[PDB]
């Protein structure tokens, strides 16, 4: 078996900057390559597919290039976006069958002007929610058998980061919220 | 050395 | 000049299992490869001496990529088979050629890729390197099927890459077997038919390339027609030999003459009788 | 677009499925994935024509493909691992060329609890529609078990997207069989929330031909906000 | 398509009766490669022979070899037998020894 590598899963960008992954790939009896992204839990789409060294190919505000004797294939995004944050992953082929490198995946921040952290109350149809929105955005919840919450989610003129939180027994849950905030309820 | 791969029809 | 070549063929064989497929590698006038479906290694052997010395990495890339071929060829037969409407047991062949050839200067000067079903012509690679000829509208499809998966390309990348790139690695190490030229042996023999009239025969042996023309004249004039002309025939040490024979009338022997010209003899060799 | 089905499947330890996919027109090439979190991805086997030229990629016996355009896949003898989301991709004729992907089909292995969810429409504060001046819908499923839901949110009968929210993640109650829980959120202008009908109805994948046997089956449940 | 097989019977090198040398069964330019080769001795299928493997022409005609170590001296007279499709029969032609 021959290797691939992809670098690194891990990517956190402002949403203003731009982004680079490195698929490694041998030198040897190449044919084609591949690069893909994968949202969550949705198709995962098709973006390049490098035929020859050493080619250019761009859509929109994402790019890619090839090397082939130097075993490596770049792919750079401009612009970074939310609609962006997804997953990476390039593939080699050679002899009908593939080879995929390690996934390499990508989340951006959202940036949001006007940020008003109010933690708004909970439900009734009479239970409980307890969260915050605004917020933005490296301010990162993280939490404790039986106290819930989730992390988070994003929306829409404007975006709104929100993480819901509830929970039962006893210790309620807004002065329980508390697992980081400030200036905000 | 052959070829990596080719098509089909 | 120079060139290094892979001929590839896959025989069906109805109710009785896989295609047969063999697949041979040639460069120049000598064979270095050989894979085959019913090879006992089911691997990439050497077949000549001078690529043995190649890496353990070397055998497993090849055989990685002659055993995609023989799928792909089970598949064309298959996806050939629907495309003429015939039936399953029909046992057809595929064939397949390609390889890259170069000058003295020893650089890209030809590429092939050809192709033909059951026999005559299917689709072959124009020397455009960037479009097709397509034998029938089955293959004219297949030209765009190929003019649309970019297939041209890809070829040629080879061709003009890797195929020339590996053809120089094999003939510097194959210095010995490739580059060398070894000038026939000539003979001559009398065997005779009657008193009336007799066979003047003429015997070029152990030569190589295969690449021979050897001719058979009478008093000066070619006799082109009452001559008999034989494919040039293989040998062992991978040495050819061509032969050439005509009648000639009793005592009017030594008016015949024979012009053995080859690459490894600077002017023609005139063999007489004696 | 390429079509999948089942969109998921739960079933236990020692019998069949079928998995069906089905290629774009004319796509004469056929890739079957599977994905092990956190295995990373690794390929099974590819299709042309009629033919699978090689099997030997897909891990055991029970495995087996065919193909019927469109083809199934079948495993007898569902067992522990073979766990994974299971991908099928169709590029017209040819390997390198560009694959289109399938919906994906989730399956689970095991034997035995497991229900339906909770739905719950929670609704938003006094003061905070007046803060902003924002509006702001919640909505919360737990108390199920296993994965295979998803949301649909309504309104009007008419579906939403564009100020929605899921969460990716679901949540284990506990830690290995207890079992889920999600909440997806919503805004809406505020004056908007002056007499209509926001719809939270998710989608619990049961089995609706009985199998094996509180049902419970293919549910749609929904909790509803004014 | 259906193309006649050429046949051709000949000695790897000149012979010196009761030396070191090797037969050959070239055939030739046929198709479909259907085809049955049998190397004799007065009659006799042995099988310690290999064959080359088999390759074509861009005529589109496959052509392969069947060597093997013979020694002949004054009268042991050997052939080539040959079947194939468009063949009423296979054909015999043996070796003279100077063709």
């Amino acid at each position: 078996i021959l290797n691939v590598e992809q670098s690194p899963q891990s990517l956190h960008v402002q949403e203003g900057d731009s982004t680079n992954f490195t698929c490694s790939f041998p030198s040897s009896n190449f044919y084609a390559l591949h690069w893909y992204r994968w949202e969550t839990a949705k198709s995962p789409e098709a973006l390049f597919v490098m035929t020859l060294n050493g080619d250019e190919k761009k859509k929109g505000r994402i790019s890619a290039t090839l090397n082939t004797k130097e075993g490596y294939s770049y792919l750079y995004i401009k612009g970074s976006q939310p609609e962006d944050s997804a997953t990476y992953l390039c593939a080699f082929i050679t002899g009908n069958q593939f080879y995929f490198g390690t996934g390499t995946s990508l989340t951006v921040i959202p940036n949001i002007q006007n940020p008003d952290p109010a933690v708004y109350q909970l439900r009734d149809s009479d239970k409980s929610v307890c969260l915050f929105t605004d917020f933005d955005s490296q301010t990162n919840v993280s939490q404790s058998s039986d106290v819930y919450i989730t992390d988070k989610c994003v929306l829409d003129d404007f975006k709104s980061n929100s993480a819901v939180a509830w929970s039962n027994k006893s210790d309620f849950a807004c002065a329980n919220a508390f697992n980081i905030p400030e200036d905000t309820f | 050395n052959l070829v990596p791969m080719v098509a089909t029809v | 000049s120079h060139s290094m070549r892979y001929f590839f063929t896959s025989v069906s064989r109805p109710g009785r299992g896989e295609p047969r497929f063999i697949a041979v590698g040639y460069v120049d006038d000598t064979q270095f490869v050989r894979f085959d479906s019913d090879a006992a290694s089911q691997r990439m052997e050497p077949r000549a001496p001078w690529i043995e010395q190649e890496g353990p990495e070397y055998w497993d890339g090849e055989t990685r990529k002659v055993k995609a071929h023989s799928q792909t060829h089970r598949v064309d037969l298959g996806t050939l088979r629907g495309y003429y409407n015939q039936s399953e047991a029909g046992s057809h062949t595929v064939q397949r050629m390609y390889g890259c050839d170069v000058g003295s200067d020893w650089r890209f000067l030809r590429g092939y890729h050809q192709y033909a079903y059951d026999g005559k012509d299917y689709i072959a690679l124009k020397e455009d390197l960037r479009s097709w000829t397509a034998a029938d509208m089955a293959a004219q499809t297949t030209k765009h099927k190929w003019e649309a998966a970019h297939v041209a390309e890809q070829l040629r990348a080879y061709l003009e890459g890797t195929c020339v790139e590996w053809l120089r690695r094999y003939l510097e190490n194959g210095k010995e077997t490739l580059q060398r030229t070894d000038a026939p042996k000539t003979h001559m023999t009398h065997h005779a038919v009657s008193d009336h009239e007799a066979t003047l025969r003429c015997w070029a042996l152990s030569f190589y390339p295969a690449e021979i023309t050897l001719t058979w004249q009478r008093d000066g004039e070619d006799q082109t027609q009452d001559t008999e002309l034989v494919e040039t025939r293989p040998a062992g040490d991978g040495t050819f030999q061509k032969w050439a024979a005509v009648v000639v009338p009793s005592g009017q022997e030594q008016r015949y003459t024979c012009h053995v010209q080859h690459e490894g003899l600077p002017k023609p060799l005139t063999l007489r009788w004696e | 677009g390429v079509s999948q089905s089942p969109s998921n499947k739960v079933t236990e330890k020692g019998k069949d499925v079928e998995l069906r996919c089905d290629p774009i027109s004319g796509h004469t090439a056929l890739y079957w994935y599977r994905q092990r979190l956190g295995q990373g991805l690794e390929f099974l086997i590819y299709f042309q024509g009629n033919s699978a030229p090689d099997k030997s990629g897909l891990p055991s016996d029970r495995f087996s493909a065919e193909r019927t355009s469109v083809s199934t896949l079948t495993i007898q003898r569902t067992q522990q691992e073979d766990s994974a989301v299971y991908l099928c991709a169709s590029s017209q004729t040819q390997l390198w060329e560009t694959q289109y992907f399938g919906p994906g089909t989730r399956l689970l292995v095991l034997e035995d609890n497991v229900f339906p969810p909770e739905v719950a429409v929670f609704e938003p504060s006094e003061a905070e529609i007046s803060h902003t001046q924002k509006a702001t819908l919640v909505c919360l499923a737990t108390g199920f078990y296993p994965d295979h839901v998803e949301l649909s949110w309504w309104v009007n009968g008419k579906e939403v997207h564009s100020g929605v929210c899921t969460d990716p993640q679901p949540l284990k109650e506990q830690p290995n069989d207890s079992r889920y829980a999600l909440s997806s959120r919503l805004r809406v202008s505020a004056t908007f929330w002056q007499r209509n009908h926001f719809r939270c109805q998710v989608q619990f994948y049961g089995l609706s031909e009985n199998d094996e046997w509180a049902k419970p089956v293919t549910q749609i449940v929904s909790a509803e906000a004014w | 398509i259906q193309r006649t097989p050429k046949i051709q019977v000949y000695s790897r090198h000149p012979a010196e009766n009761g030396k070191s040398n090797f037969l050959n069964c070239y055939v030739s330019g046929f198709h479909p490669s259907d085809i049955e080769v049998d190397l004799l001795k007065n009659g006799e299928r042995i099988e310690k022979v290999e064959h080359s493997d088999l390759s074509f022409s861009k005529d589109w005609s496959f052509y392969l070899l069947y060597y093997t170590e013979f020694t002949p001296t004054e009268k042991d007279e050997y052939a080539c037998r040959v079947n194939h499709v468009t063949l009423s029969q296979p054909k015999i032609v043996k070796w003279d020894r100077d063709m």
